[PDB]
């Protein structure tokens, strides 16, 4: 009935400083389906795209956001997610290594 | 191997706000969507049309369209007449595997609620009391039951057969992953976390392992295989190990697109 979301963050391609890449934020296993997902660079939102909402056998929801990004060893990225089951928004950082 | 599956997500916030979106999967590719805004469905692939004629599609469209409006109206009326409280989340899943076996299942507030067996609406064993009223009203409308029967037994199968034929090549493409290694956060004292990333592979079945030469290493933790925007996959596999033992560890990747020629990545220092 109410399932909190699980959040995972990963790049499409091996992160090499300077090469254009894509940052993925996969949010899954949640219910109900209304959810806010933002991709962040040093705190600020960045232009992300988002796939259609879809769902698994047990009826939970899953969804993919991704954003074009160019990593360098300076900047940090994260995924911020808002859902009814969360008292406070949940931030998951992209860990390069 | 490749199942077809049609999905509906309906939400009713209150009596004034509602939305219904749909999509469908064939194996792991998404041929269609029907967004709330659209009066029609999107063919997301050049093979999405299958072998279905234009008149056949138009008919199916219209059927689905009437259904979407009628469905919405019917829920609202079931809510008023049965005093069920908002918000509501309703999910529907149909589809078939050719052996040919069709289903139409429904969930409410995230739990299985009813389905369509044979020619009847049947309540799930676990369903709340009031859906017995729903089932009753639904099993009265003969025309709907006939339209559902016809969809599941006549239309789904003929469709799936066609788009399997036209989507055959894109469905069974093989796409080689790229892969890399990294040093994750320390899991404790003198323990290190070695991470093996594999990304860009399609189809989804993949074996990824830590190793000493030919000896598979257990303590290898699988991550979840998760999607990429381009419908290829990503998988992260880790190992917990002591700083002395770092000697001669390799990650090894088996994938259908590689044949017998696996990808090996070595740790150095
Ligand atoms: C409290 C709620 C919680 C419970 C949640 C579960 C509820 C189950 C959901 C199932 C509800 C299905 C309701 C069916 C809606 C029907 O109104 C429509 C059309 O009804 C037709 O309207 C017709 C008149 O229409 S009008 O001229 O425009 O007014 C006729 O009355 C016709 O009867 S007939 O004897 O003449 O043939 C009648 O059936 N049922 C359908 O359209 C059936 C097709 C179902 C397609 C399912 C596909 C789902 C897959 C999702 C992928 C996008
Ligand atoms: C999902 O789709 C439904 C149905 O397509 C949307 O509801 C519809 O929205 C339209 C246009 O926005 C509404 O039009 C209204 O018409 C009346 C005329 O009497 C007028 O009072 C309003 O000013 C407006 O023009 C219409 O009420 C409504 N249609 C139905 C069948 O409910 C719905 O908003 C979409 N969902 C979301 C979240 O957008
Ligand atoms: C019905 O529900 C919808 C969606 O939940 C409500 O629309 C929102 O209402 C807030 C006010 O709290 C406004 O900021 C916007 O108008 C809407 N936001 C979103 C995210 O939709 C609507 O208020 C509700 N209608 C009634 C009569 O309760």
């Amino acid at each position: 009935i109410q399932r909190p979301p699980k959040i995972q963050v990963y790049s499409r391609h091996p992160p090499e400083d300077g090469k254009p890449n894509y940052l993925n934020c996969y949010v899954y296993g949640f219910h109900p389906p209304q959810i806010e997902i933002d991709l962040l660079k040093n705190g600020e939102k960045i232009k992300s795209e988002q796939s259609d909402l879809s769902f698994s056998k047990d009826w939970s929801f899953y969804l993919l956001s991704h954003a074009e990004f160019t990593p360098n060893s300076k900047d940090q990225y994260s995924c911020r997610v808002k859902h009814v089951t969360l008292e406070q928004p949940r931030i998951v950082k992209w860990d390069r290594d | 191997p490749f199942s077809f599956q049609g999905l509906q997500i309906s939400s009713f916030a209150n009596r004034s706000w509602t939305r219904t979106d749909g999509l469908a999967w064939l194996g792991e590719l998404q041929p269609y969507t029907w967004r709330n805004e659209s009066d029609t469905i999107r063919f997301l692939k050049p093979w999405s049309r299958g072998t279905f004629s234009d008149q056949q599609w138009e008919q199916l469209q219209h059927t689905l369209l009437v259904y979407r409006s009628s469905f919405t109206r019917d829920i609202w009326e079931f809510v008023e007449k049965l005093h069920v409280e908002y918000p509501l989340e309703i999910q529907i899943a149909t589809g078939c595997e050719l052996l040919s076996e069709s289903f139409l299942r429904a969930a409410f507030q995230g739990r299985d609620v009813l389905s369509f067996q044979g020619m009847s609406w049947v309540s799930a064993p676990d369903a709340p009391p009031f859906i017995q009223e729903v089932i009753k009203v639904l099993n009265q409308n003969q025309g709907t039951k006939e339209t559902v029967h016809w969809l599941l037994h006549d239309i789904w199968p003929e469709l799936v057969r066609g788009v399997l034929q036209t989507g055959k090549s894109e469905l069974e493409k093989q796409v080689k992953p790229e892969a890399w290694l990294s040093s994750g956060p320390s899991p404790g004292p003198g323990r290190l976390l070695l991470v093996c990333h594999v990304s860009g592979f399609y189809p989804k079945p993949v074996r990824v392992m830590w190793m000493r030469g030919e000896q598979e290493e257990p303590g290898t933790r699988q991550g979840d295989v998760m999607p990429n925007a381009d419908s290829t996959w990503y998988l992260r596999v880790t190992l917990d190990v002591a700083a002395g033992e770092v000697a001669g560890l390799s990650c090894q990747v088996k994938h259908s697109s590689l044949g017998d020629q696996d990808i090996i990545l070595y740790w150095h220092h």
